[PDB]
Parts: C-alpha cells; sequence; structure tokens
RNA sequence: CUUGAGUCUCGUAGAGGGGGGUAGAAUUCCAGGUGUAGCGGUGAAAUGCGUAGAGAUCUGGAGGAAUACCGGUGGCGAAGGCGGCCCCCUGGACGAAGACUGACGCUCAGGUGCGAAAGCGUGGGGAGCAAACAGGAUUAGAUACCCUGGUAGUCCACGCCGUAAACGAUGUCGACUUGGAGGUUGUGCCCUUGAGGCGUGGCUUCCGGAGCUAACGCGUUAAGUCGACCGCCUGGGGAGUACGGCCGCAAGGUUAAAACUCAAAUGAAUUGACGGGGGCCCGCACAAGCGGUGGAGCAUGUGGUUUAAUUCGAUGCAACGCGA
C-alpha cells in the first residue's frame, strides 16, 4: 500500500487498497485456526454462491 | 408508536404576546389553575423590572440563554450493555428543558412567596448561580464525557 | 529542538487501545500519544471519537520540535485506524506518503482459540 | 476368436508418494538507539508486564513452526489423507492411433499390508498454541466458560497402538433406463477464419424425469431394473459390559455372553406449543412528561393470630372498599 497523489486536499481515498485488506484479512485470523471448520463453511457458502 | 403528531399550542401571552411563554405559565401551572399561573408568570417580570431594567421580555430569555442545554444523552441498550449515546437537542425541546428545570428550582427556593422564588432564578441565570442554571452545565458533564459514543 | 520538519508518525490501533508515536525520519521516537492515558479508558477509550484525542494530543507534546510535511504509517485494525489520521490533517500537520504496514503472516504461526463468551 | 482384461508407442493434467535443498512474510526471544508513565486484557476488571525505563518506533542477531494471495462446488490418492519454490527417485490415472496378447477375468472367509487425531518407547527439537497445573475474575457455589501465565503434546528420526460421526452413516465389479445448466481435464474438426461453431472421451458439482421409497428423499456418480461374489442385521436397558482366548510396553483393542427388567425402544413426517432462533407489526409496554403508592395518621378489605364464635365464599395477573 502506497499513497502520494499531489493536488491540495484531504478527501479520503483511504479506500483504495482498503478493499483488499483492512480489518478483514485481519479478522480472517487472530483467533484459533479453523482446521476443519473451513472445509465446511468455505464450502457451505457456495450453497449461497448459487442462489 | 407508529403514528406521528404535530404540537399542542394554546392561547399565547395575555397581552405581551408570546406563544412559547404560555408554556412557562403552563409548565409551572399546577392543579390546572392557569388563572393563578398568569398571576405568577406575569407578576414575575413586574418585579424584575427594577431588578434588571430593560424590557422584561428580553430579561427572561436573556438569562434563559444560560439555562437552555444543547446536547443530552439517551440510554441505548446493545449486546447487554446500555450505552449513554449523546445527542444534540433541537431548539423545540431545548427551550422547554430550561423552563422545566427553571421553574423547578424556583419552587425549591424554600423562602416565602413564589413570585420572588421565581424572579431569583430568572435572573440567577445571567449572573450565574442557583439550582436551575446548575443543571444547564451539569448536563454538559455527562455530555462529551461520552463523546466516545455518538 | 533538533528541528526535523520531515518526520513520521506510526499509528498502533489495537482492538482495545491505540498509541500515536511521531518518529523522526530514520525511526526515532519524539513523542507518543496513548488512548488509554487520555483521561479516559475502558469502554470509553477504544472508540474513535476518544482514541483520536490522543493522536492530536501529540501536538502540544511533539510539535515542540517543529515539523511541517510528513508521511503516515498505519498498523492495526483498532477502532481508530482512520479517525486518528484526520486529527493530523486538522492539527496543522501537512501530509505525504500514507502507507499501511499492518502485518499479515503467510500462514506461519497459530493464533489462540478461546473466545467462548 | 475378440468386444472383457493386459502389454507397446506418443503425449496430457495433478497438493499422489519418499528423500534432499531453498525462499519470503510474521510471532517469540536476545542485543543496541530513540523516547516516557503507561502497556496488556475485559462486559468490566484483576493477575501479569512498566521508572532496574516497558509499550510503541527504529537497527542487528538466533530459532522453530507454518506456507498468505493464488485457491476454486479445484485437483490427486484405496482409504487415511496430500498445498511456497527447486532437484532426485517413484505410483496411479487419462486421450490418440493402431500393433501385440488371447478370457489370462469378477469377487474373496482366512491370511498380508496401509491406518486422522490423541497416546506409548528411545534419542533429538521447541517459536506459536495448549491437556495438566498456578494465579486473577464471574458465582450462592464455578475443581468451567473469561483473563494472565504454562508442562506433556503438537515438530523430527526410528519402533508401537490400531481406533474415529475412518461418513456418501450408501461393499466391490459389470449391464442397462428422459433430460437441463455448470466445473475440470484429453482429443477431432469449422472462413480455426473470434472470444468462439460443431463433435467425442475421463473424472465432477447443482437440478430433476419415470421409477424406487414408510416418508425425508435417491434419481445414468441411483436408493431405478438385472446379474457374480463377499460383509453384516433379527426388540430396548443390562452391555460392546462380564469370563475366557488372542494381540499390546501400556492405555487398551479384537472376539463376545448370561442373570435380571420393560412394552416398548425407534425412523420419517403432521398439528400445535416453546426458544436466552430469525423476519415483520401493534397496545400508556417502554421511551417523553405529570401525578401518585410503599413514609405518617386514619378508613376499608385480607392473611395471621386470638376467641365461646370471631358465619361463609373470593386467592398471580383473573382475591384482598371483592359477594356486601
Ligand atoms: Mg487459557
Ligand atoms: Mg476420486
Ligand atoms: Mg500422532
Ligand atoms: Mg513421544
Ligand atoms: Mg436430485
Ligand atoms: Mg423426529
Ligand atoms: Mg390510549
Ligand atoms: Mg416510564
Ligand atoms: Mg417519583
Amino acid at each position: 500500500i502506497k499513497v502520494r497523489e499531489n493536488e491540495p486536499f484531504d478527501v479520503a481515498l483511504r479506500r483504495f487498497k482498503r478493499s483488499c485488506e483492512k480489518a478483514g484479512v485481519l479478522a480472517e485470523v487472530r483467533r484459533r485456526e479453523f482446521y476443519e471448520k473451513p472445509t465446511t463453511e468455505r464450502k457451505r457458502a457456495k450453497a449461497s454462491a448459487v442462489k | 408508536r407508529r403514528r406521528v403528531i404535530g404540537q399542542r399550542k394554546i392561547l399565547p401571552d395575555p397581552k405581551f404576546g408570546s406563544e412559547l411563554l404560555a408554556k412557562f405559565v403552563n409548565i409551572l401551572m399546577v392543579d390546572g389553575k392557569k388563572s393563578t399561573a398568569e398571576s405568577i408568570v406575569y407578576s414575575a417580570l413586574e418585579t424584575l423590572a427594577q431588578r434588571s431594567g430593560k424590557s422584561e421580555l428580553e430579561a427572561f430569555e436573556v438569562a434563559l440563554e444560560n439555562v437552555r442545554p444543547t446536547v443530552e444523552v439517551k440510554s441505548r441498550r446493545v449486546g447487554g450493555s446500555t450505552y449513554q449515546v449523546p445527542v444534540e437537542v433541537r431548539p423545540v425541546r431545548r427551550n422547554a428543558l430550561a423552563m422545566r428545570w427553571i421553574v423547578e428550582a424556583a419552587r425549591k427556593r424554600g423562602d416565602k412567596s413564589m413570585a420572588l422564588r421565581l424572579a431569583n432564578e430568572l435572573s440567577d441565570a445571567a449572573e450565574n448561580k442557583g439550582t436551575a442554571v446548575k443543571k444547564r452545565e451539569d448536563v454538559h458533564r455527562m455530555a462529551e464525557a461520552n463523546k466516545a459514543f455518538a | 529542538r533538533k528541528q526535523v520538519s520531515d518526520g513520521v508518525a506510526h499509528i498502533h490501533a489495537s482492538f482495545n487501545n491505540t498509541i500515536v508515536t511521531i518518529t523522526d525520519r530514520q525511526g526515532n521516537a519524539l513523542g507518543w500519544a496513548t488512548a488509554g492515558g487520555s483521561g479516559f479508558r475502558g469502554s470509553r477509550k477504544s472508540t474513535p471519537f476518544a482514541a483520536q484525542v490522543a493522536a492530536e494530543r501529540c501536538a502540544d507534546a511533539v510539535k515542540e520540535y517543529g515539523i511541517k510535511n510528513l508521511e503516515v504509517m498505519v498498523k492495526g485494525p483498532g477502532p481508530g485506524r482512520e479517525s486518528t489520521i484526520r486529527a493530523l490533517n486538522a492539527a496543522g500537520f501537512r501530509i505525504t506518503n500514507i502507507t499501511d504496514v499492518t502485518p499479515i503472516p503467510h500462514n506461519g504461526c497459530r493464533p489462540p482459540k478461546k473466545r467462548r463468551v
């Protein structure tokens, strides 16, 4: 992640790489691994990944 | 609940003309004796005259400005805990809040007659002092000290 | 004092707290702000509106050195990962390279279980 | 004899396996600078760590384990199970033309081999996580859930144990019976003249048709219709326990009863009910206000108590100035 873009202002843009990490890739971890719990949910979400 | 209303206004000032002022006469009015309310909310300004001087009209609102809040908190339960999320009160209830807290202390003066027990607080605001004005900033305490919320 | 003008200021946003440490240019402390020691803590701290006050509090405890333009380094999903930044773009501080460092192991360690509330 | 099955040729994809190296991110630790009164944690806290200078921030070093993104209803394997990269050794699968073999096949009690995780023996290894254990907290109690720590183990080499909801809870092989969309991987072909258009195979998801089914559902990868062989079931509790045999260092595994007792135990589905399940929506339910009760004295009813009787009925809201 990098930021420079000149032009005087301070709108935001803190959403660029944002949607590629954030407290998401973090929340993805931090707590005990899933081991088997993923093979189920990660493959159970597909049930919805269709309709 | 699922319906909405407007407001319940009434006959304004008997002569000085002032709708909201009526509230000060109603809110203070007890046992439904408005006939006597006008005897206190009116005679009050007739005493602050020499006290302050300038039109009793302004006199009221003047010190009243140092009694009306502008930010309060409302208990909101979440996941078991009930935060005290703050919230800036609009003018509508703002002016009201003051009058309530104002008339209250006035009746807690514990002296003799209310006519005076009312003027005291009516002026105590500007000069700053009393139970009424107390609440004003007293509410500010809880306020911001919870800004971590809203 | 030394006069750097060009320094950094990493933001450590932990789910429970956050500390703003304005470092020099080569990585040297110059003043650290902490959300906890901000006159408030517990459920009051952590929050952005609060945990941020610490960040901007650096000024009256860091600017004593004299700084103008500077970049920023964010590391931590804490409830202030952003809020803290705004205080910098309002306290007079300029702004430059804003990059996120927040670590992420390529699957190496093993986080603790727990959390059975 | 050749269609079953098998060999040859050429290619095709893949986390298949064993071994040997190697890479980058991150935690922990140790060291040094900067810098200072907090960090960490939680619902809050406290234990714990800080002025002997932590945390953060930066620089150097050590080590172990795991391989983010890719990555997927994706792939490979008998199953268990198998992910960075590279090399070496090596198993299976699949498609293309033919060539060769010529029923050489299917299944399989016993027998043999492989076996997640935990565990066991010997020697190594040890960063992170964590049985045990020790504090802190919660509670009426809390030998728990939560926090702070933390040993075995988790890692490696060799040997052992052989279990699992070892699950598709569905033995293997073969033959057939509408179709629809997608995945993945070979191969033929079409201005290839496009991404693409049309074929034909291997494996694979979701749907569903006849049929099957107690129903739920299965439905060409069947639970459909047939055949070959094998394993197993015969009411629930007692009990996968006891005794014995066999296996194991052990923990225990395997085979496996009876007495006594019950009239059931049980599967699917239906209606309602309920939930510290979800969605939605109302009522002075709450929220927003005002005024009350419990305080005091007295009135009235009641329970209790008392009395020769204190007539009887009324009892959560929905009894208690109620029948009166
Ligand atoms: Mg623990
Ligand atoms: Mg397969
Ligand atoms: Mg093991
Ligand atoms: Mg061992
Ligand atoms: Mg179907
Ligand atoms: Mg049932
Ligand atoms: Mg109503
Ligand atoms: Mg209320
Ligand atoms: Mg009250």
